Order: C-alpha cells, then structure tokens, then sequence
C-alpha cells in the first residue's frame, strides 16, 4: 500500500495499543525509500520499543526463575530467539535505510542511538565472546552518536540527553563500569541544568523527563 | 540493582 | 512434549505475561486427551481471555475512531476482527472437539459451556446483520445449558454459578438488547446468593463475595 | 459492564 496509509495505520495501531502491528506498518513505510520526519521517527522507536520491551521483560522474568532453583531454559531460549529476531530487524532497517541516509544532526544521532540500544539489548542476552563483539558494536554506535551531539546540539536537546541517558545505562548494566556511568549521568545532568533557562517550550517536556530519569539512575546506582 | 531507566521507556 | 511440561510452560508464560504462548501451551495440554483439573481450567481461561481481551479493546478503539460509520481505518479494524475471530474459533474447537462433555463433574461442564457462551459473545460483538443474530442464538443456547446444569447441580453461592449468571446477564444487556431480563437475572442471582450466605464459610465466601459485588455494580450501572 | 473473569 501507500506510505501515506502505512503511516496512518501505525497511528491507529498505537491507539489500539497493538505495537506489533504498529512496528510492521512503520517497517513498510521505511522500505518505501523516503526518510522519516521527526514525528515518523518517534512512531518507529515507540513501536519497536514496546515490542522489544515485552520480550525483554519476559526474558528477565524467566532467567530469574531459572536461576532461582528443563522447561524454563527451553522457553527462555524461545523468547530470546524471538527477541534477537526483532533486534536484527531493527538493526537491518537502520543500516540500509536510516543511518546517515539523511543530513540533519538530530536524525543522525537518533538513528545511531537506536543502533546502540538494540545492540545493547542483544548484549543483555548474549554470552562470552559473542557478547564482547555485540558490546563493542553497541559502544561505537553510542560514541559516534555522542560525538555528533556534542558538536551539533546544545546540552538540553532531548535527543542528546536521551542518548547520554542510554549510553550511561550501557556503562553501568552492560560494560560493567559503574564509575563511568555515574560520572556521565552526573555530567550530563549538570550541564543540562546549567542551561535549562530559556530551553524553549519546544522540547521542554521531553528533556525535563529525561533529566529526571538521569537522577533516578544516579540514585539507584549510588 | 532494580533495572535502571532508559529513554524512551 | 509431555503434558506436565506443557502445563509448566503455561505457568512460566503466565508469569512472563506472554498470554499468546500460554494459550498455545494449554491448547497442547488439552489435546493430550486428559481432563483438566480446576487449576488447569483456570490457566486455560486466563490465557485465552488475556489474548482476546487485547483484540477486543483494540477493536473497540478502532471502532470509536471510525465512529461506527462517519479507508485505512476500515481495513485495519477488519484485520483485527479476523484475528479475534481466529482466536475465538480455536477456543470453540477446543471446547467442541475436546473439552465439552468429555468431562464428568457438574462444575467443569458448566465451566466449558460458560466459556462457549463467552466466546460466542465476543464473536457477536463484532458481528452485524443476520450473522450477529445466529451468533447470539448459539451463545444463548450454550449459556442456557450451563444455566440449566448449575441450577440443578450447584448451590446459589457457587462462584462458577455466579460467574455464569453474571456473564449471562451481561449478554442480555450488551448483546441481546434485553435490559429488563438482564436486570432480573442479576437481581435474582444476587438475592438467592444472599439467603444462603449465612452458611457460606470463608472456604469459598471470598469467591462468591467477589462476584456478588460485580453483580451489584452492573445492577447499579444498568440503572 | 462487568464480566468474570475480567
Ligand atoms: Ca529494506
């Protein structure tokens, strides 16, 4: 069908809270060849975030049941495999349709951050060596997104903050470096506050919510 | 450690 | 795989909140040919209920958005319908080609006929024209048969009897368009439950009390 | 309207 309607069905999907359908529509809209607008971009991450979120939660529930004293493992693996399917789909979509397929610094950072997040999820369920490879491909994506944000965006831009937030989660929960996670989260927060004045009602609500998430993490981490 | 927060959520 | 492990996976799936997987695990269990225990029957209904609960809520969003009448929106709603019907259909096959009558005790018999009434009811919600009429009939006959058995085999306080009565009344109001009949059933079902509760120990008091509340809430909202 | 289970 037409890109215009694909976009329309995703909005409907999100309304009816049918994220799997929503992610599929967006995927069809992406393969249409044309770049996505800011609005479209968010539809894409919201759809896939919800789909993958359910699987990640399922996985965590199961793996904990497995560790806490045959079926558990077999089922955890099924969920895990299904989760890796989605991540490879998102990553493929990014590598051959979205990443640097545009010009804007915001669109570029957004896509590279998304690449970091999905490699990060793949890292949550991987084991020895395969994990090291995945972890390193996650970091290079975050770092490249970080380099672009620090040169192209003010310290309060919500995308830059979302990126810095998730990159700190990466340091703490994946790269096993609590030290680095805490300082980046703290450094991102301060430089954010120090500019909050006249942050324009534009991205106010978003950056404000991410700033709170940064704090929650700092508290939980310390 | 009760899972940290990421964005979007 | 072994029935026992299918049941275990259904329980793991429920904890993981993967109802679709759960439903498929209970379906495998049901196909083993052995009767379901009380706990197992509840696992089976929780599964499919959650699966269908999601499609319904989605269909109800897409419908109001469409406004029942006043492109894309139409096409997507129809797809959600097809899906809902698919789930309802496999539940009905499970009941008609396995669970119904292959059971002995009154309880289970009423439980499956109730379930049968419940899913024909979900099919009715998304049906129009004469299709809805035929569906409403088969839903009514299943609920009635369940009602005939509960009135004959169980006491006014049995939670399952109350549940059936509750759902049957909902059927009369939301589907059969017969409010009065829906109200009288609920009233009677509730009263008869009271004048017998003075002897109902917490050994099941909690159960009935929970459902009795739902009957009055509906009674209150229908008035 | 309320139904059971919910
Ligand atoms: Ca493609």
């Amino acid at each position: 069908m037409e890109r215009a309607s694909l976009i329309q069905k995703a909005k409907l999907a999100e309304q009816a809270e049918r994220y799997e359908d929503m992610a599929a529509f967006m995927k069809g809209a992406v393969e249409k060849g044309e770049e996505l607008s800011c609005e479209e971009r968010n539809l894409l991450s919201v759809a896939y975030k919800n789909v993958v979120g359910g699987q990640r939660a399922a996985w965590r529930v199961l793996s904990s049941i497995e560790q806490k004293s045959p079926e558990v493992r077999e089922y955890r693996e099924k969920v895990e495999t299904e989760l890796q399917g989605v991540c490879d789909t998102v990553l493929g979509l990014l590598d051959s349709h979205l990443i640097k397929e545009a010009g804007d610094a915001e669109s570029r950072v957004f896509y590279l951050k998304m690449k970091g997040d999905y490699y990060r999820y793949l890292a949550e369920v991987a084991t020895g060596d395969d994990k090291k490879r995945i972890i390193d491909s996650a970091r290079s994506a975050y770092q490249e997104a970080m380099d672009i944000s620090k040169k192209e965006m003010p310290p309060t831009n919500p995308i830059r903050l979302g990126l810095a937030l998730n990159f700190s989660v990466f340091h703490y929960e994946i790269a096993n470096s609590p030290e680095e996670a805490i300082s980046l989260a703290k450094t991102t927060f301060d430089e954010a506050m120090a500019d909050l004045h006249t942050l324009s009602e534009d991205s106010y609500k978003d950056s404000t919510l991410i700033m709170q998430l940064l704090r929650d993490n700092l508290t939980l981490w310390t | 450690m009760a899972r940290s927060h990421s964005y979007p959520a």
